């Protein structure tokens, strides 16, 4: 037949972005537990600019993403060619005009560009009137990143709840944060601060709290304790405030998506998952 | 008719709760549902009525929620071949065999995702999230399920007492992935839940392998705090229950949607809350 194009993006430590050498291969690298870091040659634009030219180059791509799709590749046997989403976002469907159009990864899977998505992408009923999920191949939710020493309880401190210019906060712009805040009315009054603030990609706005001109990161909790277990001056606090799931995404008519979700599963059950999230995910404290 | 629906569930506190109906009236009041149990007159035939009896819960709660939403109505009945689901000599039992058996449009309960049963039934997305967790007594020093006492038991004088209650994803779990272990704990078979912590908090068991998210909710009501899950409530093999429905179900994509928008807008939240609390 023809190879999956699989779409992904920059999120670590699902996947990691990094240069090819010289020679246009990635370099050997091992992990924490000493076996080899499986790594597949990923093309994306180099610059990621708002409103420029999307030029691409081959790029390097690894991670708990990119080890499941290994895994899923080997069991339902087929081929594929990755490549990173080229306006660097998740996916919402925004209004143009009377039209509605899906950006992101989700757009892309939607036109063709793609035929799977292997990301860090949120479930949620927006998506699933589109595409098909997969079974959640990670459970987590929604956290708040803070630099350290800045104290706030969680998703009801009054400063967020009842905000000024003084503290800040932010989330992903066209992510499934940005759909959660725009979907529900009692959260209105936050919405409205966090879209003069939203950040092109989450790791923009990580550093941003690093340098003290974003007080509080609201994003995924899978990836906001991981940045916490590195960066020693920055921290999570309040706990989980809402729960969500990863899941690979396929167009409805998909021939793959019974068996996709089935290993999903198996790989839940067996092991594979947890080794997974020893590899990628909690090693460090 | 077409939009009427025969649904399964199963007893097991606090995702379904299920009472004797006031003999008075014969109507279930407050929160509760009307749903019947199939009851035998003797154990020579099989002769058996419907019994009247009523269910509330959080799985009820969902379900209230799916008929007003989807817009279907239904007659809820209570398995009464087996529990959740096992395949015997390839014939499955449990709230899966009367799905698998077209007795029942939906399977609505505490129903765990898993991949056998995804081979014969469609599952929803899931709804509340679970998996296999352990309970001890506290400070009992137990890494997780790959602790060496529970792989290696014997390696241990006198060796690690753990069980669980068999039959359901649990045991197939710990079958298929750990044959040591399952062939060891099968003499600490547990009848249910309430044996279990029974066994626990009177010193016959040191440790209850089971359903994560009933066991962190009998943690959270246990009297005194004293029986808790490993890792401030891990889970190994995270899932989910799913409501089951007839492979190709055409009521699958509404449930589905249906069920993420419930996530989406909080309504989980307050089911959480009102069911799933407890003071520890
Ligand atoms: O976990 C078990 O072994 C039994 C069980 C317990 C609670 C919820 N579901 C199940 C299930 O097998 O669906």
């Amino acid at each position: 037949s023809t190879r999956l194009k699989i779409v992904t993006i920059h999120q670590e430590p699902f996947v990691y972005v990094k240069p090819t050498m010289s020679d246009g291969t990635c370099k050997e690298e091992f992990t924490v537990n000493g076996d080899p870091v499986k790594k597949v040659i990923c093309t994306g634009p180099n610059d990621t600019s708002p409103g420029s030219p999307r030029h691409t180059v081959p790029q390097c791509c690894y991670g708990f993403c990119i080890d499941l799709l290994i895994k899923l590749a080997r069991t339902m046997n087929f081929t594929y060619e990755v490549h990173l989403v080229a306006d660097g976002k998740f996916g919402t469907q925004e209004r143009v005009s009377n039209k509605k159009e899906w950006n992101g990864m989700m757009g892309e899977l939607l036109s063709g560009q793609a035929d799977m998505i292997v990301a860090p992408l949120t479930i949620n009923n927006e998506r699933a009137q589109y595409i098909e999920f997969s079974k959640p191949f990670k459970y987590q939710g929604l956290t708040i990143l803070v630099k350290k020493g800045t104290r706030i309880t969680g998703i009801n401190d009054p400063r967020l709840r009842n905000p000024s210019d003084k503290f800040i906060y932010a989330t992903v712009k066209q992510s499934s944060v940005d759909i959660y805040f725009r979907r529900q009315v009692e959260l209105s009054t936050m919405y409205r601060h966090m879209e003069k603030h939203n950040y092109e990609s989450a790791a923009e706005a990580i550093q941003a709290v690093r340098d003290n001109k974003l007080h509080a990161f609201i994003w995924d909790s899978a990836v906001l304790e991981f940045e916490a277990s590195q960066k020693c001056d920055l921290v999570t606090t309040g706990e989980l405030f809402f729960r969500s799931g990863f899941g690979i995404g396929m167009r409805k008519d998909s021939p793959w998506k019974q068996n996709v979700s089935l290993s999903i599963l198996k790989s839940h059950e067996n092991g594979f998952m947890e080794d997974l999230d020893k590899t990628w995910v909690r090693y460090q404290e | 008719d077409d939009n009427h629906l025969s649904i399964v569930t199963l007893e097991e506190r606090p995702f379904v709760i299920v009472e004797d109906i006031d003999p008075l009236t014969e109507t279930c009041v407050r929160n509760t549902v009307p749903c019947r149990k199939f009851v035998k007159i003797n154990n020579s035939t099989n002769e058996g009525m419907n019994v009247k009896k009523c269910c509330k819960g959080f799985c009820i709660d969902i379900l209230k929620k799916l008929s007003r939403t989807v817009k279907f109505t239904y007659d809820l009945y209570l398995v009464t071949n087996g529990k959740h689901g096992k395949k015997v000599n390839n014939v499955w039992n449990g709230m899966i065999g009367e799905v698998v058996y077209q007795r029942a449009v939906m399977a609505v309960g505490s129903l765990t995702i898993n991949e056998e049963r995804s081979e014969v039934v469609d599952f929803s997305v899931p709804f509340v999230e679970t998996g296999i967790s352990v309970m001890v007594s506290r400070g009992t020093q137990v890494t997780g399920l790959s602790d060496k006492k529970f792989q290696r038991p014997h390696d241990y004088s006198p060796p690690f007492r753990f069980g669980t209650v068999p039959n359901g994803s649990t045991e197939r779990n710990i079958r298929n992935n750990y044959p040591y272990m399952h062939q060891y704990m099968t003499r600490f078979n547990q009848r249910g839940v309430e044996d279990a912590l029974v066994s626990l908090k009177t010193g016959k068991l040191d440790a209850f392998i089971y359903d994560a998210a009933v066991l962190n909710y009998m943690a959270r009501k246990d009297e005194g705090c004293k029986l808790v899950t490993i890792g401030s409530g891990y889970i190994f093999a995270t899932t989910g229950y799913g409501i089951a429905l007839q492979k190709g179900s055409p009521w699958k994509r509404q449930i589905d949607l249906a069920l993420l928008q419930f996530v989406g807008d909080g309504e989980m939240e307050e089911l959480e809350t009102l069911w799933l609390t407890g003071i520890c």
